[PDB]
RNA sequence: CUCUAGUCUGGCACGGUGAAGAGAC
RNA sequence: AAGGAGUCUAACACGUGCGCGAGUCGGGGGCUACGAAAGCCGCCGUGGCGCAAUGAAGGUGAAGGCCGGCGGCGCGCCGCC
RNA sequence: CCGGCGCGCCGGGCCCGGGUCUUCCCGGAGUCGGGUUGCUUGGGAAUGCAGCCCAAAGCGGGUGGUAAACUCCAUCUAAGG
RNA sequence: CAGUAACGGCGAGUGAACAGGGAAGAGCCCAGCGCCGAAUCCCCGCCCCGCGGCGGGGCGCGGGAAAUGUGGCGUACGGAA
């Protein structure tokens, strides 16, 4: 009966989702995560809907 | 020993509380079990609604909640008798019945009667024999569009009557609300002793005549 | 005068129309029937009277009503049951007089 | 019906007829053993009300128990501890003498099931009860769907688990503000829930 | 985070922050609220005045629901209805006054603390206080009682 | 200091059938 | 040589960081490999705490001032629009 | 391999309801309850249980969180499953 | 709800219930009172079938249980004719 679980406020969870999403469209922040994206054409890498098929 | 400033706390940890500790590590396991049991029941009663029988319009007692409305246990026998539904047949078509309920008012009684009528208009009844239709049942075109309802049947929603901005009249401007509250409280508090003093005044003064 | 519904006072409460229904059949219980009255007083002439109420009728015959009430109250319990026992135990005393008078 | 007459007849226990019958029957049952089989119910309307049906497999046993309270079974004085628990004489058993009589019948007849029991007489030192017993393996009980619930293994020793009426009266259960301490299964079930600390995952 | 606690910096120090002379003994003054009359009396009187004794009448079967009476002040009276309820009466010329049902918003008694804007109201409430009804009559308004 | 086995004593019940007598109000 | 002693849970206080803000919080419930996680519900906000105190309690419950007219007291005051 | 979900047939059962009037009937006793004793409960002039004594009624009985009397109300139907 | 009403050398400490939101949700049967020719139940022998949770119909001037009360209608939501 140690407190294993923590509860986080929903607005802070959504705020962290927004901060993680907005950092994924920046060059230096994804380079500093180490992802090899030097030849990626655009950083919001959006593809067409036949990829789901 | 107490510190400088704080509360006087009384922790209820003087018994052997560590033996009777209820941990909740099977809470996400019981949620899945309840969900699977719910879906198995919903597949078992295939065109019947998943919530179950229809629950009646019920006022709440005990003045903190007397303005809200609620789903009760069952429709009363007076309500079923006015609606024209037999009490031993109502449970077969998904109408929840309890015989303990009384009907003190008229407005809630007729509201539940209208509730029964509107559910009876929405009921799509299959024949007891699938190969041969009967008299009091739905036609074949409605049985093929008959689906399963999700959520409570005819959900109960608290409605508030909207009122126009009215022009205040002169007699509404003369109503003293606080004075009426104080005098009504005083007249409720002093009703018995005033009647007893009037009885003594009528009893002492009738001795004079005799 | 301008009157309003109030939560306090002598006629407090929200105003509804009180409908009239048949009385609930659980409320019927405790009523004598012409058959169970016949059975109970039939058992009464067969059996007779208890020794304490036999003493209480002797107490009521000499018109000691307060002592008869106190004795019955001490013997059976509550004051309501004592009054109800004393009323029937004096009605049977009056019935024994009108049977032997003529 | 005669049963209504016998019922109102047994309510006049202070009358001459009933004080004669109760005294001679108490004398008769005092000369027998502490537990023996009655050939038929002594009080048939009350056995009938408690659930006796006069058919094959329904057994009546008459039994006597000793009256009084419960002396604490401890050597001479010497119940060792604080002054609260020095009581030995004026203590009382938590279960009724009828409930003791039911389990003394049911332990000696373990192949049968206790249904109910009723009072038939008493004196200064004995109280006399008659216990209704059902054979759960007779075919008249097995094939009757009204009384085939007693044949189930759930109802083994109802009189020992306190599920008959007499042992049921001592558990303090019922609906109301007077029986708050047995909300749940029982008194111990209420205590377990009230003294069980619920420690959630997220507190 | 036990790495941030005081214990990790107390390794090597003999008494572990608890003293060489007065040791960390088990219960050197009693357990819990012991000695409120006798040897913790100065703390109990200097910080908890009134803790010992009986005041007032007992009420055996008290249920909190009978005395349920939530209050709203008149400075919150206009927040119960929408903004287009308030501004339509301001632009209104026929003198019609909007009706505020505080029992619908979940209040029983109206107290009068703040100001009211100079426009007519019809307040329906279960209870009213005296200054609450006079501040409504002074701005020009109705205090309707409901049950 | 506060209790307690045991024991003495009084009441109620098990607990009836008659004869006399002395009684209080 | 190895093991070896301020730990865990609950409650409270104060400080500090974050989010929202007269509101805030889904912790219980429900929907839809890691995942027993994460996401969502708003007529699921019930309910908790805060937004109102005081009295043992019945109960009560958080600025006013000036001017004009009228009535009363003998120029001021009180009551009244 | 086992079981469920169904159809046809045989041998059986069951020979059935609803509504309005009219006439009838209806309840659990050494139990409730009272006193006292002991344990128990948050239950406090006694919450529950038990021993002993007393011991019911039928427009009755129980409950209505302060003992008791009177008078109205409200709400169930204990002592069988 | 709530560490609340309340209990407590009213000290230490102990301590529910109702209302409300959900998970689940299902209701019923006797005795009595009555009416039906005991209209009810169990066991043994034979015939055929089922036969590995001992049952079904057909015979037996076969035996018992039961009127000191079995079965059908019928149970407080009223019920019966
Ligand atoms: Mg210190
Ligand atoms: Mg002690
Ligand atoms: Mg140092
Ligand atoms: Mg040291
Ligand atoms: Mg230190
Ligand atoms: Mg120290
Ligand atoms: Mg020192
Ligand atoms: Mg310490
Ligand atoms: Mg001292
Ligand atoms: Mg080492
Ligand atoms: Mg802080
Ligand atoms: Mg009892
Ligand atoms: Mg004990
Ligand atoms: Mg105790
Ligand atoms: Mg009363
Ligand atoms: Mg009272
Ligand atoms: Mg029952
Ligand atoms: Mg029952
Ligand atoms: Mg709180
Ligand atoms: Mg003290
Ligand atoms: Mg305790
Ligand atoms: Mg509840
Ligand atoms: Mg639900
Ligand atoms: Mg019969
Ligand atoms: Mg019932």
């Amino acid at each position: 009966w140690r407190r294993w679980h923590r509860r986080v406020n929903t607005t802070q969870k959504r705020y962290a989702i927004c901060s993680a999403l907005a950092a994924s469209a920046l060059p230096a922040l994804v380079m500093s995560k180490g992802h090899r994206i030097e030849e990626v054409p655009e950083l919001p890498l959006v593809v067409e809907d036949k990829v789901e098929g | 020993a107490p510190s400088r400033n704080g509360m006087i706390l009384k922790p209820h940890f003087h018994k052997d509380w560590q033996r009777r500790v209820a941990t909740w590590f099977n809470q996400p396991a019981r949620k899945i079990r309840r969900r699977k049991a719910r879906q198995a029941r919903a597949r078992r009663i295939a065109p019947r609604p998943a919530a179950g029988p229809i629950r009646p319009i019920v006022r709440c007692p005990t003045v903190r909640y007397h303005t809200k409305v609620r789903a009760g246990r069952g429709f009363s026998l007076e309500e079923l008798r006015v609606a024209g539904i037999h009490k031993k047949v109502a449970r077969t078509i998904g109408i929840s019945v309890d015989p303990r309920r009384r009907n003190k008012s008229t407005e809630s009684l007729q509201a539940n009667v209208q509730r029964l009528k509107e559910y009876r208009s929405k009921l799509v009844l299959f024949p007891r024999k699938p190969s041969a239709p009967k008299k009091g049942d739905s036609s074949a075109e409605e049985l093929k569009l008959a689906t399963q309802l999700t959520g409570p049947v005819m959900p109960i929603r608290n409605v508030f009557k909207k009122e126009k901005a009215r022009v205040i009249t002169e007699e509404e401007k003369n109503f003293k609300a606080f004075a009426s509250l104080r005098m009504a409280r005083a007249n409720a508090r002093l009703f018995g002793i005033r009647a007893k003093r009037a009885k003594e005044a009528a009893e002492q003064d009738v001795e004079k005549k005799k | 005068a301008l009157r309003y519904p109030m939560a306090v006072g002598l006629n407090k409460g929200h105003k509804v129309t009180k409908n009239v229904s048949k009385p609930r059949h659980s409320r019927r219980r405790g009523r004598l029937t012409k058959h169970t009255k016949f059975v109970r007083d039939m058992i009464r002439e067969v059996c007779g009277f208890a020794p304490y109420e036999r003493r209480a009728m002797e107490l009521l015959k000499v018109s000691k009503d307060k002592r008869a009430l106190k004795f019955i109250k001490k013997r059976v319990g509550t004051h309501i049951r004592a009054k109800r026992k004393r009323e029937e135990l004096s009605s049977v005393l009056a019935a024994m007089r009108k049977a032997a008078a003529k | 019906g005669a049963y209504k007459y016998i019922q109102e007849l047994w309510r006049k226990k202070q009358s001459d007829v009933m004080r004669f019958l109760l005294r001679v029957r108490c004398w008769q049952y005092r000369q027998l053993s502490a537990l023996h089989r009655a050939p038929r119910p002594t009080r048939p309307d009350k056995a009938r009300r408690l659930g006796y049906k006069a058919k094959q497999g329904y057994v009546i046993y008459r039994i006597r128990v000793r009256r009084g309270g419960r002396k604490r079974p401890v050597p001479k004085g010497a119940t060792y501890g604080k002054p609260v628990h020095h009581g030995v004489n004026q203590l009382k058993f938590a279960r009724s003498l009828q409930s003791v009589a039911e389990e003394r019948a049911g332990r000696h007849c373990g192949a049968l099931r206790v249904l109910n029991s009723y009072w038939v007489g008493e004196d200064s030192t004995y109280k006399f009860f008659e216990v209704i017993l059902i054979d759960p393996f007779h075919k008249a009980i097995r094939r009757n769907p009204d009384t085939q619930w007693i044949t189930k293994p759930v109802h083994k020793h109802r009189e020992m688990r306190g599920l008959t009426s007499a042992g049921r009266k001592s558990r303090g259960l019922g609906k109301g503000h007077k029986f708050h301490h047995t909300i749940g299964g029982s008194r111990r079930a209420a205590w377990r829930r009230r003294n069980t600390l619920q420690l959630h995952r997220y507190r | 985070p036990s790495r941030l606690r005081k214990t990790r910096k107390l390794r090597g120090h003999v008494s572990h922050g608890h003293g060489r002379i007065g040791k960390h003994r088990k219960h050197p003054g009693g357990r819990g609220n012991a000695g409120g009359m006798h040897h913790h009396r100065i703390n109990f009187d200097k910080y908890h005045p009134g803790y010992f004794g009986k005041v007032g009448m007992r009420h055996y079967h008290l249920k909190r629901n009978q005395s349920f009476c939530p209050t709203v002040n008149l400075d919150k009276l206009w927040t119960l209805v929408s903004e287009q309820t308030r501004v339509n009466a301001a632009k209104n010329k026929t003198g019609a006054a909007p009706i505020i049902d505080v029992v619908r918003s979940g209040y029983y008694k109206v107290l009068g603390k703040g100001k009211l804007p100079k426009q007519p109201v019809i307040v329906k409430a279960k209870f009213f206080s005296r200054r609450a009804e006079e501040k409504i009559k002074g701005v020009g308004g109705a205090c309707v009682l409901v049950a």
